[PDB]
């Protein structure tokens, strides 16, 4: 019966992880490309 | 009289009404400035008010009659 | 009596549920409960008798 | 200003828009240096108000050239100020968060309504799970949760045709959806389908909430917050100090907190975030909201660097701390003072010592008006100057004021109305207040470091109320009892005792007088003894005639002191009262006679002189007390050595191994206590009457010369116990364990302790002192609750015209009289015409003032019971008649209307309780015997044995009014009968105090039937003799083959019949339980009255008594008359096949038959008949019995708890609260309103006094009658403010607001805190004038 939203939010963000080194720059590419097409 | 409140009550019957009538009569005389009917004997207004009550001279009814009559004569004097 | 009443077949599950009751939620990993227990009563840092 | 009534309601959002003056927009408040209210911050004058008169901030607009000209630059007003305590700003919210009091508290009020679990809603509103707003398709359902991942399933399946979200948006919508009426008629309907209990109450509950929102017009969505108020600064201020140092309130933080979060809400909401962060943010927001309403409710509280929580809004209302108990009902006061205190021995009643500066500064504007009047000080600056100049005139002027100007005396703790008083001033050249010492007895006060405070009656009304009401001449007795409270305390008593005293010894014996004047001359010449019986004449007076004195005169041989003393006495009395040594009880009753006979003022002035002369002739009397006045007998060492060589006897006995410790323990303490008693007796005989002084004879002995006994005999101080401690052993001692020590004390303080003796003396001393340090808390607590109950109650009427009430009978029981019915009656008033043992000699026409002539007139009569119009039998709506009360005691006449009452019993009862926590029957003398409600029998002895447990014994006198009364067990053995006479001192009864007889009134054969060894029973034949019978085991030990089979050895004849109960066809055989073991076998026969078998063996109390506290262990009773058999076989509890004569059998209830039964498996009871054994509960009594029985039980109980301690209060007081516990009765039938619901029995009686009148033969309903615990009885109130003041406040307030309720200020508490006058007493007349105005429009 943990009401502390510390536990909630840290759980809810521990959900996700990180990726690196080209998915990063792939996202950059995607961003800038859609931007160039706007 | 001063220290004891006995026959003033035996006249009326209830302490509450006695201090009501007293504190009316002696505001007519504290601030207004009308006349006594019992002698003075060098006491504050309280004792003499209680004295006027004892011998059957001041009452709620009697104050009512006196102020009624006087105010009615003043209403007549207006016109 | 208590043993039968005790459902942790293994030490490992015991670690899990210790961690769980103490840290209610579901993040489990091992070193968490391991170091936890070890720091309770077996580290100089957080415990001393006089 | 004047307003009629109050009201609560639900503030709409636009209601707040209406209330507010501007919206707030930033967390800032001021500059660092220009300590200035900032715009749009906290203290923005533009919205809340200005500091100074007509000064915009930049000074643009000024001095009324520009009057109503808001300075456009700073946007600041010009006009007048003093609204930084009035104006509330506001804030508009982004999104809705919820209120909490309508959420978190018990029954939830919000989801309570929705028929939904809380935790579900938490999962919604901690933003964890979605949930059906509305199933667009009924594929799914409203009030149905979807996890945010299963929601995906529901979603990608359909996407479109469902409504399901997570937040107040999801929920206000729901409220905004749901229609009330249909739901209401539906629950009304399908209740009648299935109106089982929990179901029915739940349906009723929801229908109530429904129709409440209907008819209120209050609304469900208003739970939730979209605009929020903001308070004026001056309730939440910030100030500096002389050091330049600043100081704030908690709340300015919390307001500030939210701002930034809402800013970071909206700031983010410009910026298109993932929902997760939004959820987090909203959590922060509504968390802050909770923190405002309650820091520490939902969870771990919130602090600054204090490390301590921040004070809630709620905390301002709370505990004592809020307005109620700190700042509103108790108050600081101007024109009051205090000082250390002392005595005026010389003084009279109305007088009081007064250090003069006190009155000086306290009577200043009198003097300033007076100096302007004289014009010495023409105006007031010079008046104060001249004050500093210390002119004699001032003091004359000061005296000239002070005459006849009464004043108020104040000590704390104030436990009853007499603990403060009203005197007349007297001035003195000291700084210690002198007073009339006796009234310490009233104040429980003493000149050992006490001090007191003082107040002024400025206004004439107060002046005269003082002079008339708590003038002491108007207050001499208790209202608790007819007790003179000005008992001459300690010294006057003793000097007088010494005076009225009859030696033979001194001189001047056998001469004669004219009168006490020459007695003075004669003794004072030095001829005589003031204590010596010698002849004189007296001339005493009596008002035998029409209140008219009747003179006479004759002689007496009396002591000289008494002759002298007659001179004081006012001429209406005999000599007989003054004819003795006058213990202080004699003084009590003596002054009693004085006002009994003459009245007040003689007794008053008499008493003053008695005080005076006591001082005089006691200071003459000569007195001291010393080492040799303390005296030891010689017959102590030998009793000591004797019992010392006997404790050693039993010591060596235990050494041999004979006796136990507990045997040894009890007997050793017995012999030591006996030795103590013998020592006490020796010293008493050796000090009381030891002195041998000759006087015209060989030797003569009289009142002692030890100096110690008559200290106790006077009643001044002390008693035999303390004196024993000084002289003999001072009883035994205990460690705080509660155990008892073995070796008692030998030395005394004349001889000197051991190390160990004092070491041990330590303990219980510390213990009982700790107890003395804490019983006051419970005392104040309880008495506070008592007043908390009965505030409503005042007399209203002369006569309620009501029908009879209580009966009075004396309480003598078990001994001699304990309450004379004389003493019960006096000042009450009859219920009824009342005749004499001379029959039909009525003397009341249903009601007279039962003064002591009537009581004497009775006490003549052998009458022993009478009825009285009861406060309960009074029927005045919202008050009482004075008749059902009768007399005010310390008045000493009939109670007049208007004085409130419940407070009176409270002071009566609470005050003393501080002091309060700390076989055979043998006839005594001869007398008539009175036993009834009886079945019994000529036993096999020929004497008498009960066969109906109801009965008990009394010794009635030869007349007919009782002497003694003692319980008598069922079937116990007697040596006597009823309606006989017996000699005194005669064991009439006997029984085995272990046995509960299984006696057979029948005469019939025994045969082993219905019972077989090791099925229902065991067979245990007595190894020693040989005779036995089939031996019944307990519930458990027998075997299960006949454990469901009731064992019963059966009474037969030579044929085999059932010997039926004598007089009724009912068979006679015994379904024998455990321990009902029979001794004689099959074929045997018993007698009438023959055991087949035997059956071998304070403060919190009263706190529970009044609390409506309730046991766990009932001596359970017969619900209904008629026969009974037993029931189901113990699935935790046996049940009980009841069977009325003409009623209906099926009632039967779980019984722990582990505990003993009264009636057996084939035995009949009447209703109102105990079935098990133990204590019992009050609610059982009401639920079954009448009332008189009930109230009578409890009053007897608790009065005994008092009187135990030697405690004295009239019963009337205790009647009173009863009717205040009884303000609610649950309904039986229906047709007027809802079915069963508890409601004002008063208003029940109203509606039936309209409706079941020919309005209807009947539409409405009959009704039960109920009872409530006292605190919750207090809560259950029409008003809420008295309910709101003290306890469980928040909840009451919410429940009050939901229906938009209101109040009318009828209880005094209500009218106090607003500053109005009382609805009673003095303001009775005024407030009834106002009442008829409300009647007259
Ligand atoms: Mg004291
Ligand atoms: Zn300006
Ligand atoms: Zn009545």
């Amino acid at each position: 019966r943990t009401t502390d939203p510390v536990r909630m939010y840290m759980r809810e963000m521990g959900t996700v992880e990180l990726l690196t080194r080209e998915g990063e720059i792939d996202i950059a590419k995607r961003i800038e490309d859609g931007i160039n097409q706007v | 009289a001063r220290v004891t409140v006995q026959d003033a009550v035996e006249k009326i019957g209830n302490r509450f009404d006695l201090v009501l009538v007293a504190a009316r009569r002696a505001r007519q005389m504290q601030v207004g400035g009308k006349d006594p009917l019992v002698p003075e004997e060098n006491d504050k207004t309280t004792v003499i008010a209680l004295r006027e009550i004892e011998e059957g001279l001041i009452n709620n009814q009697i104050l009512d009659v006196r102020e009624r009559q006087e105010q009615q004569e003043q209403e007549a004097a207006e016109l | 009596e208590t043993l039968r009443v005790d459902p942790t077949n293994d030490r490992l599950s015991a670690l899990v549920e210790i961690y769980r009751m103490m840290r209610p939620g579901e993040p489990p990993t091992r070193e968490a409960a391991e170091s936890l227990f070890e720091n309770l009563f077996f580290s100089e840092d957080r415990y001393d008798l006089s | 200003e004047e307003f009629d009534a109050i009201k609560i309601a639900l503030a709409s959002p636009d209601m707040i828009r209406s209330w507010s003056f501007g919206e707030v927009k930033k967390p800032e408040t001021i500059n660092y240096r220009t300590f200035k209210p900032e715009r749009d911050g906290l203290f923005c004058a533009r919205i809340f108000g200005p500091v100074k008169d007509y000064e915009c901030l930049c000074g643009k607009y000024k001095r009324l050239k520009h009057r109503g000209v808001i300075c456009e630059k700073c946007g600041v007003e010009v006009t007048q100020t003093k609204v930084r305590r009035e104006r509330m700003g506001h804030i508009e919210l982004a999104s809705p968060t919820a209120h909490i009091w309508f959420l978190k508290s018990l029954p939830s009020r919000i989801g309570l309504l929705l028929d939904m679990p809380l935790r579900d809603i938490e999962r919604v509103l901690y933003f964890e799970s979605y949930v059906v707003i509305e199933g667009g398709m009924t594929n799914l359902e409203r009030q149905q949760i979807l996890t945010e991942e299963q929601y995906l399933d529901a979603l990608e399946e359909f996407g479109d045709e469902f409504d399901a979200k997570m937040g107040a948006e999801a929920i206000q919508a729901l409220l905004k959806s749901m229609d009330l009426e249909q739901e209401c008629e539906q629950l009304r309907e399908e209740l009648n389908e299935t109106n089982s209990e929990t179901k029915r109450k739940k349906l009723t509950k929801r229908i109530k909430l429904l129709e409440a929102f209907v008819q209120s017009g209050n609304k469900p969505e208003w739970m939730i917050l979209t605009v929020l108020p903001v308070l004026p600064p001056d309730l939440r201020p910030l100030v500096p100090l002389d050091g330049g140092r600043f100081a704030t309130s908690d709340l300015n933080d919390l307001y500030r907190r939210v701002i930034n979060r809402n800013n970071r809400l909206k700031r983010l909401l410009d910026l298109a975030a993932p929902d997760i962060i939004v959820r987090n943010e909203k959590r922060m927001l509504q968390e802050a909201v909770d923190a405002l309403l309650d820091n520490g409710r939902r969870g771990r509280a919130i602090t600054g660097s204090n490390k301590r929580p921040l004070k809630s809004l709620a905390d301002m209302i709370k505990g004592k701390q809020g307005r109620f108990r700190q700042n509103l009902l108790g108050k600081r006061v101007d024109y009051s003072g205090r000082s250390v205190i002392t005595v005026g021995p010389y003084l009279r009643l109305h007088q009081c010592g007064l250090p003069k500066k006190m009155a000086l500064e306290l009577f200043k504007p009198f003097i300033y008006g007076k100096l302007e009047l004289r014009g010495l000080a023409t105006t007031i600056k010079a008046a104060k100057k001249m004050v500093e100049r210390e002119e004699a005139v001032v003091w004359d002027i000061l005296d000239e004021v002070i005459r006849e100007h009464p004043v108020l005396l104040n000590r704390a703790p104030t436990l009853h109305r007499l603990g403060i008083q009203a005197f007349e001033p007297v001035l003195i050249e000291g700084k210690a207040i002198q007073l009339h010492p006796l009234v310490c007895a009233a104040y429980n006060a003493d000149f050992d470091g006490d001090q007191m405070a003082v107040h002024v009656p400025l206004t004439l009304e107060a002046q005269l109320e003082a002079r008339a009401l708590m003038m002491s001449t108007n207050n001499i007795l208790s209202p608790a009892n007819g007790e003179p409270i000005i008992v001459p305390s300690q010294d006057v008593v003793l000097g007088l005792y010494y005076m009225t005293r009859d030696c033979v010894n001194a001189k001047g014996e056998g001469m004669v007088l004219t009168g006490p004047k020459e007695a003075e001359r004669l003794y004072r010449s030095g001829l005589a003894s003031l204590h010596a019986r010698v002849k004189v004449r007296i001339t005493e007076y009596e008002k035998d005639a029409n209140g008219e004195l009747v003179a006479k005169t004759s002689l007496k041989d009396t002591t000289v002191g008494r002759a002298i003393l007659w001179m004081i006495v006012p001429k209406g009395l005999p000599y007989s009262i003054v004819n003795q040594a006058l213990g202080k009880k004699a003084i009590s009753k003596m002054l009693n006679t004085c006002y009994r006979i003459l009245g007040l003022k003689p007794t008053v002035i008499f008493a003053d002189q008695i005080m005076y002369t006591g001082f005089a002739y006691a200071a003459r009397s000569g007195a001291s007390v010393g080492i040799d006045d303390m005296v030891i007998p010689e017959k102590k060492h030998e009793i000591i050595s004797e019992a010392e060589a006997e404790v050693a006897e039993i010591q060596e006995q235990f050494q041999s191994g004979l006796v136990t410790a507990g045997e040894r323990y009890n007997k050793v303490i017995d012999i030591w206590a006996a030795a103590n008693d013998r020592v006490s007796k020796a010293m008493m005989d050796n000090l009381q009457t030891e002195t041998v002084i000759n006087r015209d004879g060989q030797e003569e002995k009289q009142v002692s010369f030890n100096s110690i006994y008559m200290m106790a005999d006077s009643g001044a101080r002390g008693s035999a116990a303390q004196i024993r401690q000084l002289a003999g052993m001072r009883g035994l001692m205990a460690k705080p364990d509660g155990s008892i020590i073995e070796t008692p004390i030998t030395a005394n303080f004349r001889e000197g302790l051991n190390v160990l003796q004092y070491f041990i003396s330590t303990h219980g001393a510390r213990k009982g002192l700790a107890d003395t340090a804490l019983k006051t808390a419970n005392s104040g607590y309880l008495t506070r609750r008592l007043v908390d109950v009965a505030q409503d109650l005042v007399v209203t009427e002369d006569d309620c015209g009501t029908h009879e009430g209580i009966m009075m009978t004396p309480v003598i029981e078990g001994g001699d009289v304990k309450e004379p019915l004389r003493d019960r009656v006096l000042g009450r008033v009859t219920a009824e015409d009342v005749l004499k043992p001379g029959t039909a000699d009525i003397l009341v026409p249903r009601n007279t003032l039962l003064h002591e002539q009537w009581c004497d007139l009775l006490e003549e009569n052998s009458v022993d019971a009478v009825k009285v119009r009861s406060v309960v039998s009074c029927d005045t709506d919202f008050g009482v008649c004075a008749h059902c009360y009768g007399r005010d005691l310390a008045r000493g006449h009939i109670i007049n209307k208007g004085e409130a009452i419940g407070v009176i019993a409270a002071q009566s009862i609470g005050e003393p309780g501080t002091q309060l926590t700390m076989s055979s029957i043998q006839v005594k003398n001869k007398g008539s015997i009175k036993l009834s409600n009886v079945k019994s029998v000529v036993n096999s002895s020929g004497k008498l044995v009960i066969t109906s447990r109801n009965t008990e014994l009394k010794l009635i006198d030869e007349f007919g009014r009782t002497k003694e009364s003692y319980k008598v067990p069922y079937g116990a053995v007697l040596a006597k009968g009823d309606g006989e006479q017996v000699a005194g001192g005669e064991t009439v009864a006997n029984w085995d105090p272990h046995t509960m007889p299984v006696i057979t009134e029948v005469s019939g054969f025994v045969r082993f039937t219905d019972m077989i060894d090791g099925q229902t029973i065991t067979r245990q034949t007595d190894e020693l003799t040989g005779l036995s019978s089939l031996v019944v085991l307990d519930s458990a030990e027998r075997t299960a083959g006949g454990k469901d089979l009731r064992p019963a050895l059966k009474i037969v004849d030579a044929q085999g019949n059932d010997v039926l109960i004598p007089g009724t066809d009912m068979p006679a055989q015994y379904f024998l339980p455990g321990k009902a073991i029979v001794q004689l076998e099959d074929g045997v026969q018993i007698s009438s009255g023959d055991t087949l078998a035997r059956i071998p063996q304070g403060l919190p109390r009263v706190a529970d008594l009044f609390e409506a506290r309730r046991p766990k262990e009932p001596a359970i009773l017969a619900e209904i008359s008629g026969i009974v058999s037993f029931g189901k076989e113990t699935k935790g509890k046996r049940r009980l096949v009841i069977t009325p004569v003409d009623g209906s059998d099926p009632y039967e209830e779980m019984i722990p038959k582990w505990r003993q039964l009264n009636v057996f498996e084939g035995e009949r009871v009447e209703r109102g008949d105990v079935i098990s054994d133990g204590p019992e509960a009050p609610h059982d009594i009401l639920r079954l019995r009448g009332v008189h029985a009930v109230t009578r039980y409890i009053v007897n109980e608790v009065q005994d708890v008092y009187r135990l301690q030697g405690v004295k209060i009239n019963d009337k007081h205790i009647e009173v609260i009863v009717r205040q516990m009884l303000r609610k009765a649950t309904i039986v039938n229906a047709g007027s309103s809802d079915f069963l619901e508890g409601e004002q029995v008063e208003y029940s009686r109203v509606k039936i006094a309209n409706r079941e009148l020919e309005a209807n033969g009947k539409v409405g309903a009959t009704y039960s009658r109920d009872l409530l615990g006292i605190t919750k009885a207090s809560l259950a109130t029409e008003s809420f403010i008295s309910a709101a003041s003290f306890q469980e406040t928040t909840r009451v307030l919410t429940e009050a607001a939901v229906a938009g309720k209101r109040d009318e200020l009828r209880g005094l508490k209500e009218n106090v805190i607003v500053g109005r006058l009382i609805p009673a007493g003095t303001g009775y007349a005024y407030h009834q004038d106002r009442m008829r105005r409300r009647a007259a429009g």
